[PDB]
């Protein structure tokens, strides 16, 4: 009745698990098991949410577990216990297999290939928590059990890629739990979490398993960003060598996004800009990825205003995000006019929203940038312009004061002018004729190398699957 | 030991505190050890935790005024874990708000804003709206007036930061000095000609001899009361070349074509 | 819901079973969907999204307006005002 | 946490707290490795000084940081400077990391020197600590 549903779901898990199990027995493989595993990842979520909650319990009991069943059952008793389908034929069989973990073979103990099955059990329970959307203690129980289970053996290459996804969910529930509410107990537990992250990474270094390391790098960077220890993060990003190999296109997207935040705080607005446009192009378009994309687009707009580049007006209208980016739309206009008065009003008015996204910190820095941007307009519109006239437009107080502002802004060399003190005006030196200079040479040189590197990336990718078709039988 | 330092500090001597602190560092090994490092806090470790903060807190305050910025920071870093966690149980403190105001000023006088913003991000999650801004406001306001480069507003704020006679007046002098150097870089781009009167205002000097004093040390050739900043630009540009990187910094016509060629023939 | 022109990013990646759950994981990481929280937060449907004709809904090609001033009022005054200064000289 | 407290102890000139500092550093040297790497010439200065018994400890910190840095050759140099505290990493489920690279390093030396002479056991090319 209820058992029928559990049994349909159970069989689903087993075929994906059985397939992989054969693959890793021939020699540990990475990307071929990963493809299967990634599809199973989605499946477990859609069945668990929509269909029962002791549906996880049935599979876990049926296989030979090391303690995992005990760990699952505690959670369910609390929310109203289910003990049904722990009866023979659901606690006696270990699920039909040919010999790989077959019921007879396993009970007799000629084999105990519990290994992959144990990893999959961890994934089911962790997913089921996130699907339920419950935090506090349920999270703490998940963290305590699974972390030392995996570290009392040196994982083989194949098992290791599974446990990176386990490290993710533990961390995410913990982080949001701290962001639920300030608690004196939440606070002390974050030091506990911090320690484990870096230790996981060191294991991932030893086996040079590329996707394990990359995923772990993301979590460390996220936690730094939330605690405001960017100082501690500057060092960390300097000692990266990020793999671009076995990764998922989701891993690569997150990575470039994290550099941009750190970069912005280190007043790297130049490399930050490429990195955020890069992150979006790996990242899928979907409503499933929307909260990721939002934060990326907010980050991008602000980066441009800090350059003085000024985002397009177009960016805000054509996106289906106009409400979320609504403050950024008004910031773009504020800097455009050079308006202190508008700008001060915009960032106060929207303060809290900005404060949630942790971009409130970036916005206050734009107060300088209204002044610098104001002066770049003024040097374009007028070749020679009195000191007083400038004061009218930007609501300034003295001639001497605006002279300091321009003096500093052209030390950054944005305005491309030079100040006449003795005559009372500011005279631009812009006249181009830079096609008589050697400048175009440099620019052309860079484009060519980018083109050549695109060839190299065509080479590594194209011929690699060709080889495989000669290897496999299809004649 | 702990109390002997205590009473040195209240008298008004900080040269007294400093001499007697290396004895107190020994006993600070014990105060860090009696707490298990915040892995669990109780009302037993709350008593212990008070000893550990209090000893570092006064040692840190003393350091500023004997112009031992190095020692001031050494103590501040030790404070950081108690401030970091267990908030809503003696981790938020009156002394904590005062002490962050000064710490921020120490970093800004290093003239790295890179560090400043990174610390600033941490203060958001902690007290910055919970004990609000009224003296934690001051180091941020100052940073803003230098990044935009309104130096009248900046000089004003430091001027009013000399009515902050306790230990805040000790970072103010460094920051009036730094500003003179800042504008002197700027004026290379802006000008090539200034009279003496125009130089005097911009570098925030009130004495003519002080302007000519800086001009010798900053290596401005003021001859006939007029500067020639274009000489000064040459030096700074020339310094950027002199460092050996120098083949590919200039970038050879010949070398581009060679590069292009080999990639095709790889 | 996509950023700028939707079809340009719809072709870049379509539906795949490998990445589908991974798309959720990134969104959950940032924490919210961030397009449905802003209306709750403001506690009324905005009028700053109706700040221009395009900002609410754009079925046009961007003008480059964001200041939207009738320029016929000020020009009419410019023509006549100049005329009077000349006449009363 | 932060490696910031750990720096303070190095800059302080009292002997008691520098001896203490190396012990705090090696405890969480699998959390703060990148952070302490920047102010590590301080620790070489303590290692040189013979006012310490924690020359072994000062050296052992460097080894772990260099592996996480990515430079394995140097991690082993400091492994051998440290003297001992390396026979406990042959039974741990965490750090066997530093040990294994030493084994690899032996094979490098042996190949060069066997061709010259069979005896390279009397040679000083091969460090005795490396042999053990």
């Amino acid at each position: 009745l209820h058992h029928s549903e559990k049994k349909y779901a159970e069989e689903d898990q087993v075929q994906e698990l059985l397939k992989v199990l054969n693959e890793i027995s021939k020699t540990t493989l990475t990307l071929d098991p990963r493809y299967i595993w990634r599809s199973l990842k989605d499946l477990s979520s859609l069945r668990n949410q929509e269909l029962l909650n002791a549906e996880t319990l049935c599979f876990t009991v049926n296989v030979l577990y090391p303690d995992s069943s005990s760990f699952k059952k505690n959670l369910l008793k609390f929310i109203t216990s289910n003990h049904k389908s722990s009866v023979p034929g659901s606690a006696e069989l270990r699920n039909s297999y040919p010999a790989s973990f077959y019921s007879v073979n396993t009970e007799k103990k000629t084999i105990e290939v519990t290994a992959e099955i144990n990893c999959f059990m961890h994934l089911l329970v962790q997913l089921f928590l996130w699907d339920s959307k419950e935090l506090e203690q349920l999270v703490e129980f998940n963290r305590k059990v699974v972390i030392p289970n995996l570290l009392c053996y040196y994982n083989l290459r194949s098992l290791n890629l599974i446990n990176a996804k386990l490290w993710f969910y533990i961390y995410l529930s913990h982080e949001t739990l701290a962001r639920s509410s300030e608690e004196i107990n939440s606070d002390n537990q974050n030091i506990i979490l911090r320690s484990t992250m870096m230790k996981f990474l060191k294991i991932a270094s030893l086996k040079h398993d590329n996707e394990t390391k990359a995923m772990l790098i993301n979590l460390i960077l996220r936690d730094f960003l939330n605690n405001g220890e960017v100082d501690s993060a500057s060092d960390f990003i300097s000692k990266l060598e990020y793999p671009h190999t076995d990764v998922s296109s989701s891993l690569e997207a997150r990575y470039f996004f994290y550099l941009s935040k750190i970069n912005a705080i280190q007043l790297d607005y130049s490399t930050a800009n490429e990195y955020i446009i890069a992150a979006i192009r790996k990242a899928p378009h979907n409503s499933k990825s929307l909260g990721f994309l939002q934060q990326s687009n907010k980050l991008h707009c602000c980066i441009q205003l800090l350059m003085g580049d000024i985002p397009e007006l177009s960016f805000f209208h054509q996106s289906n995000m106009q409400k979320s980016l609504l403050p950024y739309y008004h910031l773009t206009k504020a800097v455009k006019l050079g308006d202190l008065k508008k700008f001060t009003s915009t960032i106060t008015k929207y303060k809290q929203l900005l404060l949630k996204d942790d971009t409130y910190q970036l916005c206050v820095r734009l107060r300088s940038n209204v002044i610098k941007t104001g002066i770049r307009i003024i040097s374009l519109t007028y070749k020679k312009i009195s000191l007083r006239d400038i004061c009218l437009k930007l609501n300034l107080d003295s001639e001497q004061t605006v002279e300091y502002m321009v003096s500093r802004a052209i030390r950054d060399g944005v305005i491309e002018a030079k100040i006449n003190h003795e005559d009372g005006f500011i005279e631009t030196t812009e006249l181009l004729n830079i096609y008589d200079s050697e400048d175009p040479q440099q620019v052309f040189d860079e484009r060519i190398k980018f083109a050549n590197q695109l060839h190299d990336e065509y080479l590594v990718s194209m011929r690699y699957p060709e080889d495989k078709k000669t290897q496999q039988n299809e004649k | 030991l702990t109390k002997s330092l205590s009473i040195a500090f209240e008298n008004g001597d900080y040269a007294a505190c400093e001499k007697l602190l290396p004895p107190i560092k020994i006993e600070l090994i014990k105060n860090n050890l009696l707490i298990p490092d915040l892995s669990i806090q109780n009302d037993i470790y709350l008593n212990d935790l008070m000893i550990t903060k209090r000893i570092l807190e006064v040692g840190a305050l003393a350091s500023i005024q004997t112009f031992n910025f190095d020692s001031f920071e050494n103590y501040f870093n030790q404070l950081k874990p108690y401030y970091f966690s267990n908030n809503h149980k003696l981790s938020e403190s009156d002394k904590k708000s005062k002490l962050i105001s000064l710490y921020l000023l120490n970093l800004l006088s290093q003239n790295n804003t890179t560090k400043f913003h990174s610390e600033l991000q941490y203060l958001d999650k902690h007290i910055k709206n919970l004990e609000d801004d009224s003296l934690l406001s001051y180091p941020i306001k100052l940073d803003r007036w230098l990044m935009e480069g309104s130096y009248q507003k900046a000089w004003d704020l430091l001027q009013s930061g000399s009515q902050n006679i306790s230990e805040f007046d000790s970072f103010t002098d460094i920051l009036k000095s730094a500003i003179r150097d800042e504008i002197a870089k700027n004026t290379e781009l802006s000008y090539d000609f200034l009279p003496l009167s125009n130089i005097k205002a911009l570098l925030f000097f009130n004495n003519e001899k002080e302007t000519e004093k800086f001009a010798l040390e900053r290596n401005w050739p003021i001859v006939n009361s007029k500067v020639y900043f274009n000489n000064q630009s040459k030096e700074k540009a020339d310094y950027e070349d002199e460092m050996m990187h120098e083949e590919d910094q200039k970038t050879n016509i010949i070398e581009k074509a060679m590069d292009y060629a080999i990639s095709i023939e790889n | 819901m996509s950023t700028d022109v939707a079809a340009a990013q719809a072709q870049s990646k379509i539906d795949l079973t490998k990445k589908k759950n991974e798309e959720i994981n990134k969104k959950s990481l940032e924490e919210d969907d961030e397009f449905e929280d802003f209306p709750i937060d403001t506690w009324a449907n905005g009028e700053t999204i109706k700040s221009n004709a395009v900002t609410q809904t754009n079925i046009w090609e961007e003008n480059w307006d964001d200041v939207e001033v009738d320029d016929d009022f000020t020009n009419e005054l410019k023509a006549e005002l100049d005329r009077y200064k000349r006449e009363n000289q | 946490t932060t490696a910031a407290p750990l720096l303070a102890l190095l800059r302080e000139n009292q002997d008691s707290v520098k001896t203490y500092a190396l012990e705090s550093i090696n405890n969480v040297v699998d959390q703060l490795w990148s952070e302490i790497s920047n102010e590590l010439p301080d620790i070489e200065a303590l290692y040189d000084d013979d006012t310490f018994s924690d020359r072994e400890m000062a050296a052992l910190i460097a080894s772990k940081v260099y592996y996480n840095l990515g430079e394995y050759e140097s991690a082993v140099k400091y492994a051998l400077a440290a003297k001992d505290r390396f026979d406990i990493d042959e039974k741990s489920q965490f750090v066997e990391t530093i040990v294994s690279k030493s084994i690899e390093m032996y094979v490098q030396e042996a190949s060069k020197q066997y061709t010259k002479d069979e005896q390279f056991y009397t040679k000083d090319i091969i460090d005795p600590k490396l042999t053990s």
